[PDB]
This record gives structure tokens, C-alpha cells and sequence, in this order.
RNA sequence: GUAGGAUAGUGGCCUACCAUGGUGGUGACGGGUGACGGAGAAUUAGGGUUCGAUUCCGGAGAGGGAGCCUGAGAAACGGCUACCACAUCCAAGGAAGGCAGCAGGCGCGCAAAUUACCCAAUCCUGACACGGGGAGGUAGUGACAAUAAAUAACAAUACCGGGAGUCUGGUAAUUGGAAUGAGUACAAUCUAAAUCCCUUAACGAGGAUCCAUUGGAGGGCAAGUCUGGUGCCAGCAGCCGCGGUAAUUCCAGCUCCAAUAGCGUAAUUUAAGUUGUUGCAGUUAAAAAGCUCGUAGUUGGACUUUGUGUUACUUUGAAGAAAUUAGAGUGCUCAAAGCAAGCCUACGCUCUGUAUACAUUAGCAUGGGAUAACAUUAUAGGA
């Protein structure tokens, strides 16, 4: 059982210590792993897009997810991000800057798209929200 | 509205008031003038005049 | 996959115009009729 | 250094843990329709202000009651709820500082007692007088609806003398139909 | 640092100046003088935050500039001359005189004097000590040197000193049984009867000080201030005379003062 | 360690000589930090977890090193000297450089404002009552964050309910007169000068277009088994799932729901008794070392007074920066705040107020001696 003495304050301090790595909420933080990631932190970042690819969803499910590899601009590493929306993959050009940003599950896959962890916020400066809703209109042409 | 709070003073003779007050209350008052000046340019000249010696300094325009 | 299907369903779709219609009331107005219609006098969107 | 990053300020009320919990949406909206409360932003800094009150009491009772803190603490909130009205005279105890509820600090509102004193037809109709000026607190005009009135100060609303309903000459709408009506 | 400090911070200023958070960034740096920076009160802060005389930094100025205040019985023109505990400030045209004393919340009080009682001050004797060729002085806590002390006199004692004549008229020796006031720490302000000295070799001196109402406090034998011998204070003490109420107690006279004024 | 040298002075700080020591599982040494430390911040039943570049305090640096003059004070950089790295001007012989001050520009990026006015306040400085102050203040930009609070109220009709009847309540771009600030503007006030606010003449509401938004409506989870379109496509969907021709889930209209001048989306706390000291598990769900010995560690029976051996523990006290936190007083119109104010009507008063608590651990000092640790005991070197 649990060591219970008055002068074990040191025993029971380090072996909780070296108990927390056994948690993975605990190692994902303090591994240092975190830099690596294609955010390296960050909750956003600008790429160029480099191609338009469609990824066949998972199982059960039968579809043709929109999506689009990223190259991003601080670090070069390249991306997948998922274009929301219908019809938004239109407003979408190679050789684009686009806005990234998370999934929502904190680099987890997200529904029945195979590993995708980040979508497009932004394309050429301007939301894909306000697209999709005829709000703005992207700035060229 | 319906009322109002401020602060009074009153100098014993004109000549006390321009010894103890500020420049500027005088000035509402109108017991004295307003000397327009630029303080930016003030100081361009300050910086100017300090790169010539003797009594230059005040001819350098 | 083909991406030439973008954009299928929301351009199939016929427009149909929004009806103007007159505005409700704004804050403290909201919430009497918004009261009135709870505890004055089938969900609320039933389709009865 | 900037003097103004000193001046504090802080949070007036907290949102609900579990945000569509039906039996407190209707509790919270019937307490809004009696009152004529803005939005439950209204309703939710006076829990947060209740709170506040309960939990200084708690602590207190927790103490001995010969503590001097207890004692000295203790005087000093209850003379606080008496003076606004939450409390009586007969219920000096911290215990009775523990059974106050939302709608005994709701009913000390000027917007409250604009309407239960007769001045107002409804509780809709005191919200409008206060906020466009034709209330007044003694002397003074006030304009805020959630002005926390005390006891000594109930006895003493009023109309603003510079208010059609107070002394005061008509509004613009009358002095301009009676300007139509003259040029008839 | 690469030196000296010439700017002190609103906040990092003493708390018993009273002074307004928002009122600026910065508080007056007191001068060096007689007494410490954190044991003082300004001028400018006498005449423009206590008295009202001034009104703003600049006004401090004129009045001081015009030779119309005087400490310890000597014109005083720095803004921020450290006026501390016993000094006397004069100001001949209002005709006024004050002490400063602690009141007993700890905060200096200008106490107003008489003209006669206006000529005299007490002081701490810090040491004494034989001087160049063997002349013995003493120094007092608030910077004074006085040559040719009386031979009784030791330190920790407190010396009356004629600011006409500057010398010592009389002095009053540390003993237990004689009443103090305290002059620095929580109980700041306090006045007693010296009841007992705990020594302890190599180790700060502890003295017992019981009120008037046999309320007793404990304080450092540097914090306390001799006032006279026996139980009668030589100087006059502001309305409290030391004693600290409670603040239940300080509660009741308040709630009685609203119910007859 | 000894003797010197140097220093403002102690010291292997340095030199000569001598000795062989010093630290370490109670983690030395080394490595990592997207590490300046603290006051503090967020969340917190309690315990706790996380954060702390930034206005207060301490330290450190001025592109990288090093060296130095002047001086009370600097190893100074809005001082100098050199090297290295960058880079400006040149008549090509030279010369001058340091924004991590203020503003501004480039670059970097998810990511951050005016090349404004002023020493009037706060205070600092000089020979100085007077000069100077991008310290500091003022205004501009500013949905970081925080506070208060509009977008309608009432009456009469028509319509619809509840307690044949009649009192009360609810709806309508119906009909009526009332109210009012957003705005606009004489003015005064505000201010160093302006500006905003506060005050106020005139003006200023009916679809009061003076038009509220952001997310949702299968479940979790408040709200539609509505209508049209699409047909495992397009898309939705944090999770479970929806869509394959009768879609409550996609695209739309309508209606409804939540919050509301705000709301949606993309590290950390809570939930987490899923890090468990309080307080979790280990027969079979993840988890008893094959077995025993064993040092450090941790833990150790009872007994001594009831009726100058050394410590821990406990009690009280002293000392303790402010700001923040808790909290007393006080009607800035309320509020977040602020540290003010109040009283009467005189040449003023209340000595006006600007309380108090909290503040681990270590250290300092009194009282207590149960519990517990170490030390000690018979050739008494005993009293
Ligand atoms: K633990
Ligand atoms: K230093
Ligand atoms: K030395
Ligand atoms: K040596
Ligand atoms: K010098
Ligand atoms: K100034
Ligand atoms: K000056
Ligand atoms: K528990
Ligand atoms: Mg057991
Ligand atoms: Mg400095
Ligand atoms: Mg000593
Ligand atoms: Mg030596
Ligand atoms: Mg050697
Ligand atoms: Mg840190
Ligand atoms: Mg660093
Ligand atoms: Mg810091
Ligand atoms: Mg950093
Ligand atoms: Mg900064
Ligand atoms: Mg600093
Ligand atoms: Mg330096
Ligand atoms: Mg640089
Ligand atoms: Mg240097
Ligand atoms: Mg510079
Ligand atoms: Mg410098
Ligand atoms: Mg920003
Ligand atoms: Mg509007
Ligand atoms: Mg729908
Ligand atoms: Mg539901
Ligand atoms: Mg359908
Ligand atoms: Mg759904
Ligand atoms: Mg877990
Ligand atoms: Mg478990
Ligand atoms: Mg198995
Ligand atoms: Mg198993
Ligand atoms: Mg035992």
C-alpha cells in the first residue's frame, strides 16, 4: 500500500513524480514533441497551397472529402487541410495563401476524413465564410 | 443639471494674483498674453545651435 | 477523387427570396412577448 | 508606467454551468418577465451579488461567536442588509443573512419600486420613466433602472422637477402638437 | 543601479503618507537629512497634503522659496526636507506651530502647539563616545552632535533640547517605569509605561510596554521613545494620548457620533 | 594552511611555499528549459493544478566580445579604444556609425496603434522660485479586457382566453394622442490649448427603414416527425451518426430555440477519486519482482508524579513593502471604480477619513511538556 510515515515526504514526492509520465495528457506537454508539430505551437499559420486533392472518406461513409495540400510559410512542412463547406473548393487556386488552423480535436483526425487534422479559414486574406455567404468576394479578376 | 461645484480663489490685489498664479489661469482672466510657440521647433533649434560655437549659435538658421 | 462535383447540390438548388417581414422587439420588449406567450397564455414549433 | 494601468476592475457575473437545463430556463425567465429585466445578464449578477453576501455570511458562522472578527464583521453586514431593506430588525442573525433569495434584492430595484409605489402602470412602464430621465432619488435624478434603493431613500422618489410629470414644462411632442393646434 | 536613486515610485512610497494611488507615477523623494527616508514627512506633503496651503508641487515652492517655514527653529527651503518624529514646524505669518507626532494608528499627526511649548524638542541619544582629543559627544537619532554631554547621560536615553540656546536642558534616563511612546512597527503611535527589558546577548532587546488601560504590546528596544519620567509625558500628545482602540470599540463612537451629530 | 601582493575592504581574489583535501542516491557532476527571480495571475468545497515577457521590488543587457577614461558613484554605451559582424557618406585622400528611449519603417510572423500636442498635473534635475524633461501627462488609433445601459411605453378598438354574465389578462405594418435619447446644434462648461463627458435654446420617431446580431432546431442539448431541392452525390457531423428517390441531420424557404451588443471557430484550469497527501488501482478488466538475503531509506511494544543533554511539536508575541486578495467607512446618479467626503452657511467646522485581517517555509523571542526523535546509564571521572 501507500507509504504513510511522517518522514517519507521525499518518497512520496518523487514517486509521483515519476509517476505523471505514465499519464499521456502529462507526456504530450512536457515531452517537448509539441515544437515539432507543423504548427510548432501555434493555434494558426499561412501556407501556399499546392494542389486541390480530394480524399475518399472513411468507412461506413461514401464520399469525396475537398481538401488541400499546404505548404506553410514559416517552416515549409506540408499539410492536408479540409475545405469546408459546399462549393468552397472553387474559391480555392494553387499557389494561394491560405489561413490554417486546427481540426478541433488538438492534432486528433477529425469524423470520417483519414488523417486530416486542419481545415482553411482564410483563402487570399479573406474568410471562406464570408464566401460561402456571398459576404466578400476574393480580391483579383 | 440644476447644479454645479468648482473651485474659487481670491487674491488680496491683482499684483499678489500675478505673483502666485499660473500663466495660464492668468491668461482667462486676461491679466496676461499668450506667447505662441511650437515646441517641436523649439527643440529642432536647440539641436541646431549646439553644432556651432561663439555667437554664431544665434545667426545659424 | 473527381473534384469536378464541387459546388453540385448548392448550385442545383432553386433560390428562393427571403419574405421581409416586420421586425420583432429588441431587448427588455423580447422577453415580455417572449413571457407572455410561455406563462400567459405541442412544442413551441410543433406543426400542428 | 502608465497611472491608469492601477485602476482596477472586475466581473459582475458569472454564466450557468449547464446552459440548456429546461426547468432553469423557465425559473429564469419567469423572474425576468415579473421584473422587466433586459436579458438574464440582469438576473445572473444579482445571483452572482447574493453569492457574494451568502458566502461572507458562511464564513463568518463558521467562526467562533466570541471571535472579535465574527463580531465586528458580522454587525457590519447585517447593518448592511437593513439598510437596504433585505433584512428586519427582528432578524439579526447571520443565520437569517443564509434564507435572503434573488427576489428580495430584485424587489429593492428602482425599477421595482417604481412600479409597487404607484408611479408606474407596470413594471415595463417604470423601466422607460427611469431611463429617460423623470425619476429622481431625493434630489438627484437617476437613470439606471438597477439603482439599489435603501430605506431611509424609499420614502423619497419622486418625479424630476425638470420632467413633464414633475412640475416640468411638456415634452417635445406636446409643444409641438400645440404649436400645430396654434398655427390652425 | 550604477549609483544613486533620485525617483521614488507612488507605490513603493511610505503607506502613512495616505497618498492617492492614481494621483501619478511618482511620490516626492525625500531629501537626505536628520531623519530616514521611510521615518519622515516631506514638507510637500505637510503643506500641500496635510495643511492645504498649496495646492500643487509648484506652490510648495513659492511658499518655501518666500522663507515662511521653519523646522527646528532654521528656515527650511527643500521641497522635500525630511521633517520626522518631535520636530517642530513653525510658520510665523499663520502664526501657527506644530509637533509631529504619531497618532495612534501610526500615521503623523500635525499636532498644533502653543508658542511656549514651541521652543524645545526631544531627542533619542543614539551613542556616546570620546571625539577627536579625547572630547566625549553624543548623537542623537535625528543626526544631531552635541559635545560636552553630561557624563550620566547614555545611550537609549532622551535628552530635551532648547532650540534657542542648543543645549540640553534636561534628560530623562532609560529605566522601566517611565512612559514611552513607540515609534516604529505595528504599534506605532502607541504610548505606555515601560514595564520590563528582555536583553538577549547578541540578539535584538525586547521591551514590555503596558497602556493606560493595562492593554500590553511588545516592541524593539529601537522603536521605542522615552516622553518623561515617571508617568507625565514632557510634551503634549493629541487627543488619543496613545491609547488604540479596537475596532469594535472605534465602531461604537462611531455609530454614537451619527445618532447625536 | 603560512607569508606576501592587490583591493574601498573580507576572501585562492592573485603569487610563493606546504598539506591532500572538497562534493556526491538527503542525486554531486552533466544535460534540458519555447527558464530572468519575486510581489503576484487563472481556476479553486478542501487539498490542488497551471501560469508569472510586461507598469512595484531585485538582477541583467544595450549588435557580439574585451579594454578603459572621467568621476563621490560607470567596467557607462543617446562616453571613449580595439577586434569581429553589419552598414552610411566621399571629390575615393578620408570620415562618421549603434532605436531592447518616443514615434516611425523594413523584415519576421496567427499576432500588436500617431513619424500628434504639452510641461498644466505627478515628480526629477541644473548655478536655478524662472530653464529642461518622448520621464510623465493629453488627445488620436483601439469589440485585449471590464462597467452601466437604448432598440419602445400607454390607452382605445377588433380578435382570443381565464376567473349566459361581466371583471381581468394576451395578440394586430389597426387607430390615437404622450414620453424620450441616438443624432444635430446657440451656448456655457471642460482643457496648458483643444476634444469627449456632464448641463442646456432650437431641431430630432410609426413599418418609431432610428430595420440586432451570432450560432443552432436527431441525441448528448433548449428548439420542426413543416415545405421545396439533392439521391452514399454534394455535403453535414467535436462524439454517436445523417445522406443509396417519401432526408426531423445536407442545400434552401418558413417557423422555432439559446445568448444578445454581442456571438462563433482554432494553450491551459475545471470536470479528474482518469496522478489519488486529503483520495485511486494491481485474483480474473492495465498492474505483485521466480525466490530469499541485504545497506541506505522509511517504520518500530510496554514502563518513570498521580491523587543547565540536544530537538521536533504547540501557544503567544515581535518583525515584517506597497499594489493585488479579504475587509471597515463613504449614494462617483447606479455600477466596475475611486479615496474620497460630511456638516452647517462662517471668512468656518468635524484633532474629518484614508480602519483591520491574512501573509507557506526558514530565522528571532516567551509559555506548555502530552506525543515523538536523538544522546546518555554499573570498575559512576556520580550527587
Ligand atoms: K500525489
Ligand atoms: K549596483
Ligand atoms: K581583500
Ligand atoms: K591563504
Ligand atoms: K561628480
Ligand atoms: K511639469
Ligand atoms: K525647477
Ligand atoms: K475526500
Ligand atoms: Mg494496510
Ligand atoms: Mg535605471
Ligand atoms: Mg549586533
Ligand atoms: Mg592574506
Ligand atoms: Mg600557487
Ligand atoms: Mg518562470
Ligand atoms: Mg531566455
Ligand atoms: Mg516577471
Ligand atoms: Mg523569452
Ligand atoms: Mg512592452
Ligand atoms: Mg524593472
Ligand atoms: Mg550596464
Ligand atoms: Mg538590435
Ligand atoms: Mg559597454
Ligand atoms: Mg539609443
Ligand atoms: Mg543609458
Ligand atoms: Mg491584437
Ligand atoms: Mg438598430
Ligand atoms: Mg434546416
Ligand atoms: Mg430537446
Ligand atoms: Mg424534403
Ligand atoms: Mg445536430
Ligand atoms: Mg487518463
Ligand atoms: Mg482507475
Ligand atoms: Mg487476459
Ligand atoms: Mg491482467
Ligand atoms: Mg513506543
Amino acid at each position: 500500500g501507500k507509504t504513510r510515515g511522517m518522514g517519507a515526504g521525499r518518497k512520496l514526492k518523487s514517486h509521483r513524480r515519476r509517476q505523471r509520465w505514465a499519464d499521456k495528457s502529462y507526456k504530450k506537454s512536457h515531452l517537448g514533441n509539441e515544437w515539432k508539430k507543423p504548427f510548432a505551437g501555434s493555434s494558426h499559420a499561412k501556407g501556399i497551397v499546392l494542389e486541390k486533392i480530394g480524399i475518399e472518406a472513411k468507412q461506413p461513409n461514401s464520399a469525396i472529402r475537398k481538401c488541400a495540400r499546404v505548404q506553410l510559410i514559416k517552416n515549409g512542412k506540408k499539410i492536408a487541410a479540409f475545405v469546408p463547406n459546399d462549393g468552397c473548393l472553387n474559391y480555392i487556386e494553387e499557389n494561394d495563401e491560405v489561413l490554417i488552423a486546427g481540426f478541433g480535436r488538438k492534432g486528433h483526425a477529425v469524423g470520417d476524413i483519414p488523417g486530416v487534422r486542419f481545415k482553411v479559414v482564410k483563402v487570399s486574406g479573406v474568410s471562406l465564410l464570408a464566401l460561402f455567404k456571398e459576404k466578400k468576394e476574393k480580391p483579383r479578376s | 443639471g440644476g447644479k454645479s461645484t468648482g473651485f474659487g480663489l481670491i487674491y488680496d490685489s491683482v499684483e499678489n494674483a500675478k505673483k502666485y498664479e499660473p500663466k495660464y489661469r492668468l491668461i482667462r482672466n486676461g491679466l496676461d498674453t499668450k506667447v505662441e510657440k511650437s515646441r517641436k521647433q523649439m527643440k529642432e533649434r536647440k539641436n541646431r545651435a549646439k553644432k556651432v560655437r561663439g555667437v554664431k549659435k544665434t545667426k545659424a538658421g | 477523387g473527381s473534384l469536378a462535383r464541387a459546388g453540385k447540390v448548392r448550385g442545383q438548388t432553386p433560390k428562393v427570396a427571403k419574405q421581409d417581414k416586420k421586425k420583432k422587439p429588441r431587448g427588455r420588449a423580447h422577453k415580455r412577448m417572449q413571457y407572455n406567450r410561455r406563462f400567459v397564455t405541442r412544442g413551441p414549433n410543433s406543426s400542428e | 508606467v502608465h497611472v491608469s494601468f492601477y485602476r482596477n476592475y472586475g466581473k459582475t457575473f458569472k454564466k450557468p454551468r449547464r446552459p440548456y437545463e429546461k426547468e432553469r430556463l423557465d425559473a429564469e425567465l419567469k423572474l425576468v418577465g415579473e421584473y422587466g429585466l433586459r436579458c438574464k445578464r440582469e438576473l445572473w449578477r444579482v445571483q452572482y451579488a447574493l453569492s457574494r453576501i451568502r458566502n461572507a455570511a458562511r464564513m463568518l458562522l463558521t467562526l467562533d461567536e466570541k471571535d472579535p472578527r465574527r463580531i465586528f464583521e458580522g454587525e457590519a453586514l447585517l447593518r448592511r442588509m437593513n439598510r437596504y431593506g433585505l433584512l428586519d430588525e427582528s432578524q439579526n442573525k447571520l443565520d437569517y443573512v443564509l434564507a435572503l433569495t434573488v427576489e428580495n434584492f430584485l424587489e429593492r430595484r428602482l425599477q421595482t419600486l417604481v412600479f409597487k409605489t404607484g408611479m408606474a402602470k407596470s413594471i415595463h412602464h417604470a423601466r422607460v420613466l427611469i431611463r429617460q430621465r423623470h425619476i429622481r432619488v431625493g434630489r438627484q435624478v437617476v437613470n439606471v433602472a438597477s439603482f439599489m434603493v435603501r430605506v431611509d431613500s424609499q420614502k423619497h422618489i419622486d418625479f424630476s422637477l425638470t420632467s413633464p410629470f414633475g412640475g416640468g414644462r411638456p415634452g417635445r411632442v406636446k409643444r409641438k402638437n400645440q404649436k400645430s393646434a396654434a398655427k390652425k | 543601479a550604477r549609483g544613486l536613486k533620485k525617483h521614488l515610485k507612488r507605490l513603493n512610497a511610505p503607506k502613512h503618507w495616505m497618498l492617492d494611488k492614481l494621483g501619478g507615477a511618482f511620490a516626492p523623494k525625500p531629501s537626505s537629512g536628520p531623519h530616514k527616508s521611510r521615518e519622515c514627512l516631506p514638507l510637500v506633503i505637510i503643506l500641500r497634503n496635510r495643511l492645504k496651503y498649496a495646492l500643487t508641487y509648484r506652490e510648495v515652492i513659492s511658499i518655501l522659496m518666500q522663507r515662511q517655514v521653519m523646522v527646528d527653529g532654521k528656515v527650511r527651503t527643500d521641497k522635500t526636507y525630511p521633517a520626522g518624529f518631535m520636530d517642530v514646524v513653525t510658520i510665523p505669518k499663520t502664526n501657527e506651530s506644530f509637533r509631529l507626532l504619531y497618532d495612534t494608528k501610526g500615521r503623523f499627526r500635525l499636532h498644533s502647539l502653543r508658542d511656549e511649548e514651541a521652543k524645545f524638542k526631544l531627542c533619542k541619544v543614539r551613542s556616546v563616545q570620546f571625539g577627536q582629543k579625547g572630547i566625549p559627544y553624543l548623537n542623537t537619532y535625528d543626526g544631531r552632535t552635541i559635545r560636552y554631554p553630561d557624563p550620566l547621560i547614555k545611550a537609549n536615553d532622551t535628552i530635551k533640547l532648547d532650540l534657542d540656546s542648543n543645549k540640553i536642558v534636561d534628560f530623562i534616563k532609560f529605566d522601566v517605569g517611565n512612559v514611552v511612546m513607540v515609534t516604529g512597527g505595528r504599534n506605532r503611535g502607541r504610548v505606555g509605561i515601560l514595564k520590563n527589558r528582555e536583553k538577549h546577548k547578541g540578539s535584538f532587546e525586547t521591551v514590555h510596554i503596558q497602556d493606560s488601560q493595562g492593554h500590553e504590546f511588545a516592541t524593539r528596544l529601537g522603536n521605542v521613545f522615552t516622553l518623561g519620567k515617571g508617568s507625565k509625558p514632557w510634551v503634549s500628545l493629541p487627543k488619543g494620548k496613545g491609547i488604540k482602540l479596537s475596532i469594535i470599540e472605534e465602531a461604537r463612537k462611531r455609530m454614537a457620533a451619527q445618532s447625536a451629530t
